[PDB]
């Protein structure tokens, strides 16, 4: 049961063999946390109401 | 020197940012409400989605992509913003904390009962209309309201050179004050105040001191302090005090208040707070503040009055548009201008009702004499292939007259249209096109025996009606009596307990 | 941070196992939840999705508040079951494109930075009623199309129990049509005439809910917050991984 | 599961429907205009009116989407055949914004009315809106293949689309050629449809791409500007002026990119770059240094500047609710069979309506005969309900309900004139001629397709125009 | 959002300043290349809401204007366009864009306004369209003149029975006097009721010699208020009285009216009678009630209708003119197409344009301050 | 014919007395300029 590291892509496997699931190393884990903190984590807008006059 | 253009700008801006004193509404209020009226979004009829009203409004009366419209629609639905709501909303319409209302496609809405009393006799040529942005629609310059509204729901806005800040009042009390005005024009402010002690707040809370209220109602301007209904409850077993707050001044944000308190204890500007919690739920507002072993409850409380909006100063500045210009006006001036409006409203109303009943009288008479004269008209129209020829034949010849007796029996000179020229109508010779069309477009389902009787009885009814209408226009005192019974009906319909306490000094 | 006043509507109950947290969509069910809940056992955190530059995202102010409110640690190594402030956490959001984004990301933050909170079963999704039917003196809330169908036929009747068996068999055969000896028994054995007469005799006001912001505070409360007559699903690790699949699909 | 469903919803909301090639937005806008009576023969309506009702009834989110969609359907440079006639400032190819929704006036185009003909005749299915108080047409009963004619573009990640717009006359001729014979060859169609025709005039560089695109459903084909290069006759110098540019290209951003490339030395040999575009005509002026060659500058620009652009054509559209890739013949066929169902449905409606109307007309004419006998009978009973309870010949025989009695009762005295007899008689006979013709149409499919051909001839005649784009092939 | 030009001679060319959302695409696609240069600017800049004028935009504008900043560095020979058409919508939105442009001028380039280089654009207020006829009239003045023009186009007054029908220049003169006088009466609505002054033109004159008597004045005012009473439509009762003057024994009428309940008095003093306003009122007065008789006809073109008075006549005329056509008041420039914008407000042959005085710019500045002060 | 200085508020008489009208000194003028640059000449309308 292996799932890719969402930071670097290093395929690391589930279980106690990895203490930073689903990350491989903690630094990447921390980097992802920083991204969440930094609002680096987005989902692009689809082509849910926007007002033209409003901001 | 204030020039010509400058004053233009000052005029439109104010005219958008202050209300007329008659209905106590700004343009956007009126537009939203009237649009809801045209759309027939009534109070006992099923809800509509906040979207449709908004679309209609943008299309007809407010052609901007502005949340302005949906924001107005929303505010009218929130119990904590309007004393007496003008919009029955279902769904999630926000919260006092500052939570937003759901998207305008989820939340549904329909006018409130009081809203219908705000637009009662609107179709009865009661008040001028005016063109929309494309001239293809009309919109009411004022509303034929039966509720004070200005005094009742209050008004708040900021403009170029002046602003208005009127608090809301209890309807019951305001109506009472109106009645007292009518019965006693030349009355005195001290007198009106016998019926309205002061402002009423949806939130509730308390008001500290009557002096400001009094100065306001006398002048139009006065500062009055709204204190929150907080309470200190002492737990018997441990002796550990715990404040608790149940209501808070009008227009104060719960979240910003709580955050301000937390900030105040973090900066250590106020001490003696062990915990700060928001336990408000379906049971109502509560704010729990837990006093430390070290501290005294009441002391912490007074600090939370001194350094927070748990006590806040409401500045009353009663400005409103008198005619097309803005004017500061005391309480009596306001009630007086409401009432003038009622005099104009009900008078225009009765003239419209008059014209209606007169036209109905004319046509019903035509139908009568038609029912009496059935066979020869069936024949004459029988023969003529063209409807216009049949018409001309109908008009060309007067006809004769159980139908005639009551025409004569229940006639004054007038059931006649005020537009009728002298020649037409009744020597026992009917001088008669309009009516000719009225019978040319007569259905066959009517030729049954008792439909006449129905039309006669209806004619007698209309005669009693025009009698009462003429009676109502004839005596000004009668007009006033009608208005009094109308207001009495209003305060019998919606009358609410006082919600805000008033304590002197 | 330390202080969650002003952004969190905490409950009375301090003992975490007996209390629950509600992660709601702010511009959806926020204010409603804050007015329908029970102050004894239910805390409430509203959330939004911000728009800058060119979309939806979970904001810094919020994550810090979220993390603070949860109280446990960040990263599998740091997780502390005793620091945890609530055993039940509800992600109360709509099912639309943004309602999916707020929720799924919620799990995704959870899947990556608090995976234990999902594996311990503490987090619970909230399920609201899909149907409200009001003949028009009375009304009832219906949970699933299954219960909606059973309700609909049970009332469509108003013949015996054998008729219930017959219409259930006919419905099974029609399901088979949509998807042998069964169909043969039907074919040997019009019908839809009487059935459709029944349909016209039954059909009221039918309402399908599309959002949480259609419901009144009291309604939301009765329908999916009150401990009695509620409904919620315990998300698995598979659900979180699926959420992360959606996220990585949309980046 | 859930992701797949979201997958599907996105496809359903970002792809056209082959019968009319319209996304939900387009259809809702047009239909709202229709019901609003926003006709081409009647005066303009402010955009705010239309939008407004779009938001109220069909699409309530933000003006952003709904007025933009309207603006697109009005610009000559955006749509080949326009669906909205718009008075006022509706933006520029340089990327200038259309005026406020408050200011601009719009009304359906004649073409747009032809897109919605025979709608009220229960032709196409309706479906519910959010609120559920209104019904919206799932598909339009169009007499135009506006999918091919106006093209499309795919928002969606994953399946996406990029169908180009074509010339009306050519697609109509192709459709008639498909009517004549099924199983018609693709290359036989390329005889009628040489390729895509853009609203902006331009040159198409490779027809191999066109061919592969029409056959596969996918392909890549290059759009090339109509730049022209020219010396000043006695001065012995050159200047390049572009006259037209590829579909979906900002002139302002183009010239800006040219300025960039000049500034970065990436393009050399340009002495002066100017935009002399005006009401008389577009023209972009690119004055040549003496040291350089006009044509080589002109090809260097073709390369890195967007004077020439690679148009990747793909034809994914919704068929039976599912996103499928399609041939020219597949789309044309779907259009045709759609028209078959259309004509069938509407003719059935016309038939039933004429039958009911003739039934009523019959009862009415009976009442015109049985007048005096009836009038007394109906006069006796004091109640119209009780009297209702109490309730020529040659031609009905020759040319061959309680609600009828109600339709008789609900008749005006104006109807009992001598002329109305002849009127309703002529109407009756004409209705018999009509039901005869309609039955004759339902009976033979050949005549049905022949009338379809007649309508398409009408379309190619009335709205058909010249071809704007040039197609050169030199390999 | 950058300029464009064509001719280098500053005197021969001109520079428009136009809002980007209302008249950017309009001006660009409708301009004349040769002499006209336009700048597209956006009058609402994002801040985080919407508000102001851009710094970059300001620099671009200064460069386009071309001649220097402050009174010192002004250099008439370096101004690039000697006519600078602030063509902006002129509701309050637009007015603000325009104002910033005028204020900035006033403070930093007062010369360009002082030398009268800054002319402003004026589009047509109205557009009229009957069937075939489509036309543009610039203000409310031309709108009124047009209104009466088509009101009288091919129509005539039959005063007594069938007598020498009135029309042409004579009818136009009479109607002109009438409308002008009713403008005077419109103005007076603050002092006296309008209906009372219209019946003041129909009723006979009342000289001061008549004021020297009592029975004649009482007769006069009685006839007036009685006529007003019977001709009343809105349910308002009219009564009368004559106050007595001790000195010289003069008498003056008083009109009492119960309008809703509001019994109000309206005295007619000597100075009113002698003033001149009442003199014009009485000139038109004579001229018109001296005139129509009965059994009289007003007819326009094909159709005719009998008519009790002038009023009914003119009202029937405007009714007859308005029957076919409708009208639009132009509020924004975005309402017009490039061709229309060109034909209307930009063509150097058809355009109405306003040159600003230093006092105009100063006014714009006082407006700016007042608004910025909030 | 005197105008108030829009930067400092000091009254300056119109006419050639001062070369900086409507400003009193060039420093006031330049200040106002920079303000026009710094996007500080804004007009805020609400509702
Ligand atoms: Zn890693
Ligand atoms: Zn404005
Ligand atoms: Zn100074």
């Amino acid at each position: 049961i292996t799932v890719n590291c969402p930071t670097c892509g290093k395929t690391v496997v589930w279980g106690e063999i990895s203490p930073f699931r689903p990350f491989c190393s903690k630094r990447c884990q921390l980097i992802d946390l920083g991204e969440w903190a930094a609002e680096e984590k987005r989902i692009p807008s689809s082509g849910s109401d926007d007002w033209s006059e409003e901001p | 020197l204030k020039s010509s253009y400058l004053d233009y700008a000052m005029s439109v801006i104010v005219g958008r940012a202050l209300p007329d004193v008659r209905d106590g509404l700004k343009p956007v209020h009126r537009r939203v409400l009237y649009a809801m009226n045209v759309l027939g979004n009534d109070w006992n009829k099923a809800y509509k989605k906040s979207a449709r009203v908004v679309g209609d409004v943008i299309g007809k009366y407010h052609p901007h992509g502005d949340s302005a419209v949906y924001d107005t629609i929303v505010r009218m639905a929130q119990p904590f913003s309007l004393r007496y709501m003008l919009v029955d909303g279902q769904g999630n319409f926000g919260s006092i904390d500052g939570d937003s209302a759901a998207a305008m496609r989820y939340t549904e809405i329909r006018l409130a009962k009081i809203a219908h009393e705000l637009m009662a006799d609107l179709e009865k040529e009661t008040v001028d209309f005016v063109d929309n942005y494309d001239g293809t629609e009309k919109i009411p310059d004022v509303m034929p309201t039966k509720i004070p509204n200005l005094l009742v729901n209050g008004s708040s806005g900021i403009a170029v050179g002046m602003a208005t800040n009127i608090p809301p009042h209890n309807l019951t009390e305001v109506i009472n004050g109106c009645l007292a005005y009518i019965d006693d024009e030349d009355i005195s402010i001290e007198g009106l105040m016998e019926h309205i002690p002061g402002p009423d707040f949806p939130t509730a809370a308390i008001i500290n001191g009557r002096r400001g209220i009094e100065e306001a109602y006398r002048t139009g301007r006065g500062k009055v302090y709204i204190r929150a209904r907080a309470e200190v409850e002492v737990d018997a077993k441990t002796g550990r005090e715990t404040i608790i707050v149940h209501e808070i001044p009008y227009q104060v944000n719960k979240a910003r208040l709580i955050e301000k308190i937390a900030e105040l204890v973090k900066e250590k500007r106020v001490e003696g707070i062990s915990a700060l919690r928001d336990e408000s739920d379906k049971d109502g507002m509560r704010i729990v503040i837990e006093v430390k072993r070290d501290a005294v409850g009441e002391v912490v409380l007074n600090n939370l009055y001194s350094q927070t909006q748990l006590q806040v100063s409401f500045g009353i500045n009663m400005v409103a548009l008198h005619h097309g210009q803005p004017k500061i006006m005391n309480l009596k001036d306001i009630i007086a201008a409401f009432v003038r409006h009622r005099r104009e409203v009900v008078t225009r109303r009765t003239i419209f009702e008059l014209r209606k009943a007169r036209d109905r009288a004319h046509i019903l008479e035509a139908l009568a004499v038609a029912l009496a004269n059935i066979d020869p008209i069936i024949e004459l129209i029988r023969h003529a292939p063209t409807p216009a020829e049949a018409k001309t034949a109908l008009v060309a010849n007067p006809w004769q007259l159980n139908v005639a007796a009551m025409l004569e029996r229940a006639g004054d000179d007038a059931a006649r249209p005020e537009w009728l020229e002298p020649e037409f109508g009744v020597d026992g010779l009917y001088y008669l096109e309009q009516q000719a069309q009225a019978i040319l477009d007569l259905r066959l389902q009517k030729l049954t025996g008792l439909e006449h009787e129905k039309l006669l009885d209806e004619y007698k009814e209309l005669l009693d009606q025009i009698a009462e209408l003429l009676r109502i226009l004839g005596s000004a005192d009668r007009l006033m009596e009608v208005i009094r019974e109308e207001l009495e009906l209003v305060r019998e319909q919606f009358g609410d307990k006082r919600r805000t306490e008033i304590t002197a000094n | 941070l330390a202080g969650l006043p002003g952004k969190l509507a905490d409950c009375q109950e301090r003992d975490p196992a007996l209390s629950e947290l509600y992660l709601v969509e702010g511009d959806s069910a926020g204010g409603s939840a804050k007015q329908g809940r029970n102050r004894k056992n239910q805390a409430i955190l509203p959330l939004k999705g911000k728009i800058l530059n060119v979309d939806k995202m979970l904001s810094s102010q919020e994550v810090a508040t979220l993390i603070t409110a949860l109280g446990c640690g960040i990263g599998r190594d740091e997780y502390n079951p005793d620091k945890l402030r609530y055993h039940s956490i509800i992600i109360m959001t709509d099912a639309d494109v943004d309602g999916s984004h707020i929720r799924t990301l919620l799990l995704t933050f959870f899947y990556r930075q608090m995976p234990e909170i999902v594996e311990r079963g503490h987090v619970y999704i909230a399920q609201p009623p899909l149907y409200k039917v009001k003949k028009g003196k009375q009304e009832q809330y219906i949970k699933d199309d299954e219960a909606m169908d059973q309700y609909q036929i049970s009332i469509a009747l108003d013949a015996g129990e054998a008729l219930e068996k017959l219409v259930s068999e006919y419905n099974a055969t029609q399901k088979m049509i949509n998807r042998y000896r069964r169909i043969c028994t039907l074919g040997e054995k019009s019908f839809e005439q009487a059935l459709d007469w029944l349909v016209k005799e039954s059909r009221l006001s039918i309402q399908r809910y599309k959002g949480l912001g259609e419901m009144n505070p009291e309604q939301l409360w009765e329908t999916t917050m009150d401990p009695e007559s509620r409904r919620m699903l315990r998300v698995t690790v598979k659900d979180a991984i699926a959420a992360d699949q959606l996220f990585t699909t949309l980046m």
